[PDB]
């Protein structure tokens, strides 16, 4: 309701609708990048001088009715003019609050979690005095996932986290990869964040590689420890220790009704054909397959019809 | 006793304490920039050091402009500017021949980053000089400015997306009869001539907003030459550079049969940037693009051509004052070329009568020489292939040299079997770099045996290489949260660790006064202190009902486990284990009211924020308005075929009708999304 | 689309073919490109033309060949006699210009305070007056001569009944504002300001010149800058610093690390300037607070700082007062002015030619309680103008660093050590006790110190450094360094070598005007020049 | 052993006198720092810690507790229905004081037997 | 008595390299006081990490 009268008025003024008009969807990151570039007005003293008065961060309206306006000392936690609220409030919050179960936060966060593994089931050997010389090589601080590219890890944060806005590529093949499904099995109820889950997922499942002076260990185990082995003069010696088939007919059609959710065409039927929108706007003619339409030798097969 | 330090040096080396002198730790706070005096200086030196040159007036700016190329050769030891084509020919002839395949593959790995780039790209880096309003701003908003007047002029050629295009309306512009300029409701005329002065002017150095994009592409080629030379240190930094100088070392002292001797020298240049010319680096460029493609050569040769004829604008001007009526006034250099002598002292008077002739429109015109900075990988190339020369196959005689160079500092190592050798090598060396346009500067440089010697701030003893070309970190606090600061200081801690030289007691030291700082800022100090702050009575309650009081953070009362041997861990996965189960629950409970490797926590908190373009945040609601119906572009740029108001109607009319359907709203506001929605439909349709 | 593709290959159809890219000149760049050539050539086509059909035959050998033998670059030999003293200036001597006066300072402790009171610096100061007696008469000892001394008789005066007449008030202040009086106007000069109008109305005027371009002054060196270094290098009696803790050790690396910062924190803890950092990052805080806060009042300021005593007992010091004038600042170079007020017990006129810029009285006497019996001392006042900035604020207000680079000095030193003789050196530098270093000039000769002193002085050269900043210490220290660095390549047997050793100097002198720190520094240089070649 | 250290530290010593090396260094530094090792482990060898009193009486002290509550509210009964049933001042004062031990030292008792488990 | 069962962890790997490579010096060493001196090492080693061995099993 908000979101569509704020649209409304915008449309109104002739300078806005220039740019609402002729500016693609594949446009919109380059537009967005026309903000400002002047804000550093020594950030450590404006906190400084923030953190002296009394409610300087904000909250939403319903902390109203889970912290009381003052405490025992007697000392007001929040004020009416968003509200503004106290760190008070926060140190409270973390005394008296309700509780939930965080079982889902080791799955979600496990990247950082073995990290602490390593580091406590580890030994400490001898220190070495002396001179060395170091070349560089090709490191991989994010190891990634096995029997999975670069080209199917987006595909699979895509579907775990935003299964609405998936488009001709992944809704035409004819397949499941199998971590897909444990995935989304496994965070099923998980409230944390959208965004949040998709940037641990993109860590966990991405690998990406740089250029370091290393002169000791290549893995990528021996990477995140690269400060604490190696100096000017000496060196530490450490071991770790441890989606049917669809195609697309053609554009929106007047004549079969109005388009649909990608969630929704799971009622369908066999072979009958309805619009939906895919993607971040697009909205296509489907229908479903009858035949296998696959990639085996029958595209080498063409052979013969040359070279007689 | 009368203490001083200086005395320290007769027990210690001077490398193993030379930090002793460097006295400052950051930016000192005094200015010597100055204005309108220094600028004045630098054009009459610059002409001064290329007096015997050739006289020609402009034909489409109406300047004087000197030309020094091909001139008389020098006969003294004072800095010259004349060098010859020639010369430079060659000397890229011969660096081409002794890396054969060096120019191709560098020209076929620019061209896909000539095709590929965007607009974006622009939008980077520092502020920038504007044509629309005579000042200063950054970036983002010079390209909309510029932007806004192109589109008001029917030079609609960006909308494609490529920096291409714009560079192609740029020149398109710069071919017209009339411009004109409204701001917000004035509406000014430029003629041509103006707009030609005001689109070549430099300020005081960054450049206009019509010649960055070409400025881009000839340091990236620049620099794909430079990643495929040993003699050049420029693009690396840290134990690179120490490998690179260890290198040249090692190779020099092969002793093999030794009957011959080794010289070293630190050396400077002087006059750097007021010596080139940019004609030298067209025919750089030219020599560089043979057997190229047509287009390519034009994009890479449109930049020398601006730059060889460009003008330099003056300052802001001259204060006055009266000793009797109390009285001040400012000069501005606008008028500056008709104003009477008698008022300013002799050295401005002197100034003034010299720098007349060459003053059009407040701004003087400087053809020969680069202003200050850019096309510094490209200085470096030239100084490279001097040093390329002196290999056996080219001296053809008994000695020989090799070095490595940066932009302006060089260091060279000579091989000879007696002194009169070394001195014969020293001085030709000196003679061909003289021949070239690069002076050596006398007073700054000094030889010595092979062993030591010094580059760009890294000292090399007999085999010891620190370097101290750094300054040391803030260790203060960033200023976002409670939560985002500590992530901050020790991922900056430990990346200081590894590039730079900081040693482990200093890291130590630094953490302690990042903690007190962080504690001061924050009020958050120990549950077992007597310190008194409006935040102190909430903690001791929390410190009293907590039995495990190592697994609290020091946002609240915690103290702290942080070394050196878990900087690279965040603090509540490194604490997790340790801490009580409520605690837990409540402090990660995703659904608090209040909200670089950080977890999300109730700790991630905000605080309280406080012409051309009629409103300067029009992109920008457009933009936030795009998220409420596609909440996964702040993850990833979307890819679509239609418009913004297409999928912004489709998506709204889908959920008002699965709304609708699942009884969730009444029937009501359906019909009046749907009229709305009808409504946009019908503004649109004009 | 998805990888960056689309654009080109969208716009490469030209109806029934494909072309890559077109880019052409056609117009002014025409023109503008044929005037940017060497002489001989007229278009940019033969250019590339002769570009393209080039071949090297002979061209630099014979460009070598007819050129004339005076450009040369002839080596002269560096040798033990060939170095000479460098010359310092003449004139009349050298004053002070620091901020807050260091040596000669004395301070009116309250002594312990309540371990729970944290309260405003108003009453602290106020608390600390009330424990003195002996208040007299103020008179004037040594004038200015340059302004009017009884308007600081007057501001003196008033700022002590101003504080007396708290108690003629219903409610109790947090901040005291001065009233606008006649002799505070002068002091911050509020009726000097220039009128500014255009010059077109002022054209016909005389007697106008351009601006403040003089030559500036040329002064000596005195002896009173080496007696304030003398006394910045010793130990107090209180702490001045207490840094947090951090995490138990494992690693062997981390018990070296710990131990080296252990030994330098116990030895540098007690230094006199560790207590000026400390007066400095305070008061600078709150100047700087004061401007913002209060813009249009003329607020009074006083000096604090904090320690902690031999015994455990926290303390609280006053040094004086400030004053502050009117704060409209827009941009970081705008300049607020003060006045300043500090007590003392030295006497002025033993070194009149010192203090050049003050005004001193003689308000009190002070008993003391040193030795056998009680005598009194007469007690001063030292007053003066002033005004600083907004940038070198922010400036005084980070001093820390200067503990840090002192302990990267030390670390440095010990590193590099410890890679020629390939083993750990920590203990050799601070447990050994035989070993000395030379810090230090007498009449009998080169004097020897240990680890602590060196330490000391390491940090008091970084705090002055900080206290000091100008241009010409910078371009001093460059040239030296390259000097030194060629000094010790003669000492280590290399047969070093010059192109131009008259002109190194001369930057030398030319880098020498005014300043009494640089004066120091290169008589220092000299010192050292004198005994490493004898 | 220990004229073995010394000894072999003489050797080196003088091995080393004649000519440097990285490893003979660092073999010294090694050894110095072993022999301090074994010297400190020796001197915790011939004290230990004292096992004697890991092993006091703990047994029965465990199972004393419920006895104790046995007696505490019948004694506190027997004195709520004494002060109840008096009627001098002196024994109501008593008792009064009495009641008040009590309560405090069941509380304490408490606290300190649930600190401890 | 949990910091000794963590030095107990780095003396183990001090002796054990240093046995490496007082072998390896004895190895390439061709003067008759050098092996001198490494025959009564190698003896000193073995018996202290044997002791050290012992105590460790003892102290747990």
């Amino acid at each position: 309701m908000e979101r569509i009268k704020e649209l409304r008025n915008l449309m109104s003024q002739s300078r806005t609708r220039e740019i609402l008009t002729k500016t693609t969807v594949d446009h919109m990151a380059i537009i967005k990048k026309y903000t400002s570039g002047r804000q550093e007005k020594n950030p450590s003293l404006r906190m400084k001088w923030m953190m002296a008065m009394k409610y300087p961060i904000t909250a939403d309206k319903r902390i109203t009715e889970m912290v009381p306006e003052r405490n025992e000392q007697g000392q007001t936690l929040w004020s009416k003019m968003r509200v503004m609220v106290s760190p008070l409030a926060v140190t409270w919050w973390n005394r008296n609050g309700p509780m939930t179960s965080t079982v889902h936060y080791p799955k979600v966060y496990k990247t950082y979690f073995e990290k602490v593994e390593r580091l406590k089931h580890g030994t400490f050997g001898p220190v070495h005095f002396r001179n060395q010389v170091k070349i560089r090589r090709r490191v991989d601080i994010n190891p990634g996932h096995a029997d999975l590219s670069a080209k199917e890890a987006q595909d699979v944060i895509m579907e775990v986290v935003f299964p609405n806005e998936v488009g001709a590529r992944i809704l035409t093949s004819e397949s499941q990869l199998t971590i897909t499904k444990e995935k989304k099995e496994e965070l099923q109820d998980c409230k944390i964040s959208p965004l949040m889950v998709a940037y641990m997922l993109e860590r966990e499942l991405v690998r990406k590689t740089r250029f370091l002076p290393v002169a000791g260990g290549t893995s990528s185990v021996y990477i995140e420890v690269l400060h604490l082995t190696q100096g000017t003069c000496w060196e530490q010696m450490y071991t770790p220790g441890g989606r049917r088939g669809f195609l697309i007919l053609g554009k929106e059609d007047r004549r079969y009704g109005p388009a649909l959710s990608i969630n929704e065409l799971s009622n369908l039927a066999k072979g009958e054909k309805a619009n939906v929108l895919i993607g971040q706007g697009d909205v296509v003619l489907v229908m479903k397959r009858k035949r296998d339409s696959s990639i085996l030798t029958d595209s080498q097969t063409a052979t013969k019809r040359i070279r007689m | 006793m009368d203490v001083n330090p200086t005395l320290l040096f007769l027990k210690v080396p001077a490398q193993n304490a030379i930090s002793t002198t460097f006295p400052y730790t950051g930016d000192p706070p005094y200015s010597h920039g100055t204005g309108t005096g220094y600028t004045m200086d630098t054009v009459n030196r610059t002409h001064q050091y290329s007096e015997k040159g050739k006289w020609t007036t402009n034909t489409e700016t109406g300047a004087p402009q000197l030309n020094p190329i091909d001139g008389p050769l020098p006969e003294d030891n004072e800095p010259s500017g004349y060098a010859q084509t020639d010369c430079v020919l060659e000397a890229m002839a011969f660096l081409e021949e002794s890396h054969p395949g060096i120019f191709e593959n560098s020209c076929l790995e620019t061209m896909e980053v000539v095709q590929q780039t965007r607009v974006d790209r622009l939008t980077q880096g520092r502020q920038t000089y504007d044509w629309t309003l005579n000042r200063n701003q950054p970036a983002a908003t010079a390209l909309a400015n510029t932007i806004e007047v192109f589109r008001s002029n029917g030079l609609t050629a960006n909308e494609s997306g490529r920096l291409i295009d714009f560079l192609k309306d740029v020149m398109e512009s710069m071919d017209k009869e009339e411009m004109e300029i409204t701001t917000h409701k004035k509406k000014q005329r430029v003629n041509k001539r103006s707009y030609l002065i005001r689109a070549l002017t430099l300020n005081t150095a960054t450049p206009g907003m019509q010649i960055r994009g070409f400025v881009y592409f000839v340091e990236t080629l620049a620099r794909s030459i430079c990643e495929k030379l040993e003699q050049s240190g420029l693009p690396v930094g840290g134990n690179e550079k120490k490998a690179k100088l260890a290198n040249v070392v090692r190779k020099m002292m092969t002793n093999s049969q030794d009957t011959e001797l080794s010289f070293t020298i630190t050396g400077d240049n002087t006059k750097w940037n007021e010596n080139q010319n940019p004609r030298m680096f067209l025919a750089m460029i030219t020599y560089i693009t043979k057997n190229q493609p047509e287009w390519f050569r034009n994009v890479l040769s449109i930049a020398p051509i601006m730059f060889s004829n460009k003008m330099a604008r003056l300052g802001k001007g001259y204060m006055f004052e009266s000793k009797s009526m109390k009285l001040r006034t400012q000069i501005p250099a606008e008028m500056l070329a008709s104003i009477d002598l008698k008022y300013f002292n002799e050295s401005t008077r002197k100034k003034i009568e010299k720098i007349r002739p060459l003053l059009i429109d407040g701004t003087a015109s400087l053809s020969p020489g680069m202003m200050m900075g850019m096309f510094n990988m490209l200085s470096t190339v030239l100084g490279v292939s001097i040093l390329n020369l002196g290999q056996k196959r080219y001296t053809k005689t008994t000695y020989w040299w090799d070095g490595l160079q940066s932009s302006d500092d060089f260091a060279l190592i000579v091989n000879a079997p007696n002194h009169e050798g070394i001195q014969a090598g020293v001085d030709r060396f000196y003679r061909t770099c003289k021949l070239v346009g690069i002076n050596m500067s006398k007073k700054k440089s000094y030889i010595n045996r092979t062993g030591t010697f010094e580059f760009t701030s890294f000292f090399y003893r007999y085999g010891f290489v620190a370097n101290f070309s750094m300054e040391l970190p803030s260790f203060g606090v960033s200023g976002i949260n409670e939560s985002a600061d500590m992530s901050i200081g020790v991922t900056v801690i430990k990346n200081n660790m590894i590039n730079n030289d900081l040693g482990p007691a200093t890291a130590q030291m630094a953490l302690q006064l990042f903690i007190k700082d962080y504690r001061y800022t924050y009020r958050c100090h120990r549950g077992d202190t007597q310190i008194q702050t409006r935040r102190s009575f909430e903690l001791k309650k929390l410190w009293e009902q907590t039995r495990s009081k190592a697994g609290l953070l020091v946002s609240d009362g915690g103290p702290n486990l942080y070394n050196i041997r878990n900087l690279h861990i965040p603090e509540v996965c490194l604490k997790w284990e340790l801490m009580d189960e409520d605690y837990q629950g409540r402090l990660c409970n995703p659904l608090n009211p209040f909200v670089y490797d950080a977890v999300a926590t109730t700790h991630s908190w905000i605080p309280k924020r406080n012409g051309i373009l009629e409103d300067e945040q029009m992109y920008q609601k457009c933009c936030n308005l795009f998220e409420k119906f596609f909440p996964s572009s702040s993850y990833r740029r979307p890819v679509g075929i239609s418009s913004m108001v297409e999928a912004m109607v489709s998506r709204a009319r889908i959920d008002a009708r699965i709304d609708f359907e699942s009884g969730r709203i009444k029937k009501e506001e359906f019909a009046e999304i749907m009229k709305i929605c009808s409504t946009i439909e019908e503004l649109r349709r004009q | 689309a998805n990888r960056g593709l689309w654009d080109s290959f969208r716009q490469s159809e030209r109806g029934e073919e494909t072309i890559e890219e077109r880019f052409e000149i056609t117009g002014t760049m025409r023109r503008l490109a044929d005037q940017s050539l060497p002489p001989n050539f007229s278009c940019l086509e033969n250019f590339r033309a002769y570009v393209d059909g080039f071949e090297p035959n002979g061209y630099i050998e014979g460009k070598l060949s007819q050129m004339s033998k005076e450009v040369n670059a002839k080596i002269e030999p560096f040798l033990k006699t060939t170095p000479r003293p460098i010359r310092l200036p003449d004139g009349p001597p050298c004053f002070q210009r620091s901020k807050f006066l260091l040596m000669d300072a004395l301070k009116l402790s309250i002594e312990d305070p309540s371990h729970e009171g944290e309260g405003i610096p108003l009453y602290d100061a106020i608390k600390c007056m009330r424990t003195f007696f002996g208040w007299k008469e103020p008179y004037i000892v040594k004038p200015h001569e340059k302004g009017i001394n009884p308007n600081y008789l007057l501001s003196w005066k008033q700022v002590l009944a101003e504080l007396q007449d708290i108690e003629n008030e219903e409610k109790i202040p947090r901040t005291k504002n001065m009233k606008k009086t006649s002799q505070l106007k002068w002091a911050l000069g509020e009726n000097m300001a220039p009128e500014k109008v255009d010059f077109d109305n002022c054209r016909d005027v005389s007697d106008l010149k351009q601006y403040d371009s003089d030559e500036p002054e040329l002064r000596s060196l005195s002896s009173w800058i080496q007696n304030e270094f003398n006394k910045a290098c010793e130990l107090t009696d209180s702490t001045w610093i207490e840094l947090d803790e951090i995490g138990e050790d494992v690693a062997p690396i981390e018990y070296i690390a710990s131990m080296r910062r252990n030994y330098f924190t116990a030895e540098v803890s007690h230094c006199r300037a560790t207590e000026y950092i400390m007066k400095g990052v305070y008061i600078n805080t709150a100047l700087l607070n004061a401007s913002c806060a209060a813009m249009d009042d003329f607020q009074l300021i006083p000096m604090i700082s904090k320690c902690r005593t031999k015994e455990g007992r926290r303390k609280t010091n006053l040094y004086g007062f400030i004053i502050k004038g009117r704060s409209h600042l827009r941009n970081d170079t705008d300049v607020v002015n003060f006045v300043s007020m500090e007590f003392s017990l030295t006497d002025p006129r033993l070194e009149p030619h010192k203090w050049e810029k003050y005004c001193v009285l003689e308000i009190g006497d002070m008993l003391l309680r040193s030795a056998i019996g009680q005598m009194s001392r007469p007690m001063f006042l030292y007053v003066r103008t002033n005004g600083t900035s907004k940038i070198k604020m922010k400036w005084g207000m980070e001093m820390r660093r200067c503990l840090l680079q002192s302990l990267q000095q030390i670390e440095s030193m010990i590193e590099a050590e410890s890679s020629v003789k390939e083993k750990d050196m920590t203990k050799e530098f601070f447990e050994n006790k035989s070993e000395t270093w030379p810090i230090g000039e007498s009449p009998k000769g080169v004097e020897d110190g240990s680890i602590g002193k060196v330490c000391r002085t390491l940090l008091a050269k970084s705090v002055f450094n900080s206290l000091y900043a100008s241009p010409q210490l910078e371009g001093f220290s460059a040239e030296s360094r390259k000097l030194l660095l060629v000094v010790q390549a003669l000492r280590d047997n290399l047969e070093p070598g010059t192109f131009d050793l008259e002109g190194l100097y001369e930057a030398i002198e030319e880098c020498l005007i005014n300043d009494p720190w640089v004066l120091l520094n290169a008589s220092w240089f000299n010192s050292f020049l004198t005994h490493a070649l004898r | 052993t220990v004229s073995s250290f010394q000894d072999i530290l003489l050797r080196m010593s003088k091995m080393q006198l004649g000519s440097s090396s990285e490893d003979l260094n660092g073999m010294i530094t090694q050894f110095e720092s072993l022999k301090l090792y074994r010297d400190s482990l020796g001197e915790a060898v011939m004290r230990m810690g004292d096992l004697h009193s890991l092993q006091n009486r703990n047994g029965k002290w465990r199972e004393q507790l419920g006895q104790k509550f046995e007696e505490i509210r019948w004694l506190i009964e027997e004195v709520r229905h004494r002060l109840k049933t008096t009627e001098n001042s002196f024994e109501q004062i008593t008792f009064m004081q009495a009641l008040q031990l009590l309560f405090e030292v069941e509380q304490e008792i408490r606290t300190f037997s649930f600190q401890l488990i």
